[PDB]
This record gives structure tokens, C-alpha cells and sequence, in this order.
């Protein structure tokens, strides 16, 4: 089963997630994310650092970006 | 071809390595290595085709990727070889690796920007082009996101694992390859990416020249594992969906197999193994 969708403003940035196998967006720009076999998640800007959920991966991307626009993949 | 511990390079060898890397950047060749690595880490998945990461071919794939990069360096200066970073030994920000005559240091706290060394954005010689984070300067936060690099005792515990890899041949596996990669256990290779931070924590991690020195030491650890376990070898050995078996070719080259890459000494030796 895929995780639930989410939508919130995190550190001033709109993060959205939805099942697709799952998509995340940061201010409307899609962010590559991936699920590991143990159920953890990573994003392309944190791709060696598992976190428990796609929202956690989106928040890790906002933390990584330090305010900068994401560019599309 | 001898791959040397970075800590041992002469000032001349550091100068020549840096100039060769800067020339691959200026000529446009460097950024295509960055692009190839990001394309594989976005496509390598635990339940589908997986080649460069989270799979038994993680190690031969990165061995061939580093060989391609070393050959490109040698096309600029034939005396240059890839050095390796033993992060178990050279484990602080004071390491000579991070000095201004070599890779430069950590980034400043506000925006992660590396401010010294030859790859600092202010030099004009190290544009970050292939990127996901839109910022165009090299960034690092050494020890920011995880507090310690692996220790020698931790590396030893992974080296002692007898099986090369095990079904299901992905990030959930037991065995040496996944413990070295780091998705299970005390975590060697992934933790080093996270410890450097900046681009090294992302799919475009070859944007930092330390990428190559990190993976040259990972590659050395494979060589040490083999010497510890001469009775053990690459697996799987045929018929495995979505996984590169021993005698199967690997993308993107298509013309080389794990079997062709197990013996590093056909291509280089280490200063000490
Ligand atoms: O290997 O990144
Ligand atoms: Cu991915
Ligand atoms: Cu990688």
C-alpha cells in the first residue's frame, strides 16, 4: 500500500506528496523520491540518508535547499 | 598505475591532480560523469532493474566508473592516478585532504559555500551545472548531518563478513556488499556521503572531487575483502532478474561484466594492500 498523500507549508515552502510509485513536489517542482525495501525513503538531494516517510524526505529536501528553488529532474 | 592514499601525495602530485580535474571540468567532460551517476541513482530501485547502487554490481560498477574517470584524467596528464581517502584514518576537518592546496575545506554555515581551495566557487573554475538544488557553487558541511565517520573497527567488522552479497540482492540484503554500501549495519559508504554534505549527499555527488577519493577507498575495501576471503566471490552467478549476474554485461558501457572487474590488478595496484 502506498503512503497517504500530504500537503503542508514546511519552512516557508509548499511540500506535497501523493501516490502516483509516489510523487513529491516542492513549490510545485517535482522532486525525485524513492522507497527502500525496508520502507524508508530518500530523495535525490538526500539519496544516501534513509528517512521514514515521503514527507520526511520532502522536509529533508527543504532543509537541504536552504531556501533555493528546486530545479526539475 | 598506483593508487595512493591522498594523505601521502607530494605537493607536485596534488598540483597535477587538481589541474587535471579542473581541465576535465573546463572541457565539459567532467559534468557528464556527474550526469551519468545521477541517472543511475535515480533509476536503480530495490524492486526493479538495479545496476550502479543497492545491488551486487554497486562495486564493479563504481570500479569501472572510476576507471573511466582515471583514464580521462590520464588523457590530460598521464602521470595522474586517482588517490583514495581512508576516512577511517583521516577523520577530521583538519585532515590535509581539506586544505586549500588540495580539496579546500568545509562550507560556511549560512549557505554551505566552500570558500577556499581550487574548487571554491569564487575561483571561477568550478561551476555546478548538473544539479537538482539550483545553487551553482560547491557546498559541504563536514560532520554537519552525521557526527562521525566510520572507524577502523567498524570497517573491520564489515570486512569480516564472508558472503559477498545475498538474496534479495538489494538494500535489504545481509552480506558484505550491502554493509559496505551502508543500507544495513553500522554504515560505511552512505554515511561518508552524508558526512561531507553539500552535493556529496545528493544524486549529483560527483560534483565534489572528493567523490572519487571516497569511492577509490570503497574500491580498496573491496580489494581487502577479497584478500580476507579468497574462498568467496561475486554473486549472483546467473539467471537473476533485474540484477547483474557475474558474467552479464553492465550498463552504460554494455561491453564489460562484473567478471572482468574482480581483479583490480589488471588495471592498477594500491600503494599498500
Ligand atoms: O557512489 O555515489
Ligand atoms: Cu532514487
Ligand atoms: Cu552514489
Amino acid at each position: 500500500a502506498a503512503p497517504e498523500s500530504f500537503d503542508e507549508v514546511y519552512k516557508g515552502r509548499r511540500i506535497q506528496g501523493r501516490p502516483a510509485g509516489y510523487e513529491v513536489f516542492v513549490d510545485g517542482v517535482q522532486l525525485h523520491v524513492m522507497r527502500n525495501a525496508d520502507g524508508s525513503w530518500i530523495s535525490v538531494v538526500s539519496h544516501y540518508d534513509p528517512v521514514p516517510t515521503p514527507r520526511a524526505a520532502a522536509r529533508a529536501a527543504v532543509d537541504e535547499l536552504q531556501g533555493a528553488p528546486l530545479l526539475p529532474f | 598505475t598506483v593508487r595512493k592514499n591522498q594523505a601521502t601525495l607530494t605537493a607536485d602530485e596534488k598540483r597535477r591532480f587538481v589541474a587535471a580535474v579542473l581541465e576535465l571540468k573546463r572541457s565539459g567532460r567532467y559534468d557528464e560523469f556527474v550526469r551519468t551517476h545521477n541517472e543511475f541513482i535515480m533509476s536503480d530501485t530495490d524492486s526493479g532493474e538495479r545496476t550502479g547502487h543497492r545491488s551486487p554490481s554497486f562495486l564493479p560498477w563504481h570500479r569501472r566508473f572510476l576507471l573511466d574517470f582515471e583514464q580521462a584524467l590520464q588523457s590530460v596528464d598521464s602521470s595522474v592516478t586517482l588517490p583514495y581517502w581512508d576516512w577511517s584514518a583521516d577523520r577530521t576537518v583538519r585532515a590535509s585532504l581539506w586544505a586549500p592546496d588540495f580539496l579546500g575545506g568545509t562550507g560556511r554555515s549560512t549557505d554551505g559555500r566552500v570558500m577556499d581551495g581550487p574548487f571554491a566557487a569564487s575561483t571561477g573554475n568550478w561551476p555546478i551545472n548538473v544539479r537538482v538544488d539550483s545553487r551553482t557553487y560547491l557546498r559541504r558541511s563536514l560532520g554537519g548531518s552525521v557526527a562521525e565517520l566510520p572507524t577502523r573497527a567498524e570497517v573491520e567488522s564489515v570486512l569480516a563478513i564472508s558472503a559477498y552479497d545475498l538474496p534479495p540482492y538489494n538494500s535489504a540484503s545481509e552480506g558484505f556488499r550491502n554493509h559496505l554500501e551502508g543500507w544495513r549495519g553500522v554504515n560505511l559508504h552512505n554515511r561518508v556521503h552524508v558526512w561531507v554534505g553539500g552535493q556529496m549527499a545528493t544524486g549529483v555527488s560527483p560534483n565534489d572531487p572528493v567523490f572519487w577519493l571516497h569511492h577509490a577507498y570503497v574500491d580498496k575495501l573491496w580489494a581487502e575483502w577479497q584478500r580476507r576471503h579468497p574462498d568467496s566471490a561475486y554473486v549472483p552467478t546467473g539467471g537473476t532478474p533485474d540484477v547483474v549476474d557475474l558474467n552479464e554485461t553492465m550498463k552504460p558501457w554494455n561491453t564489460v561484466r562484473p567478471a572482468d572487474l574482480l581483479d583490480h590488478t589488471a588495471y592498477y595496484t594500491f600503494d599498500a594492500l
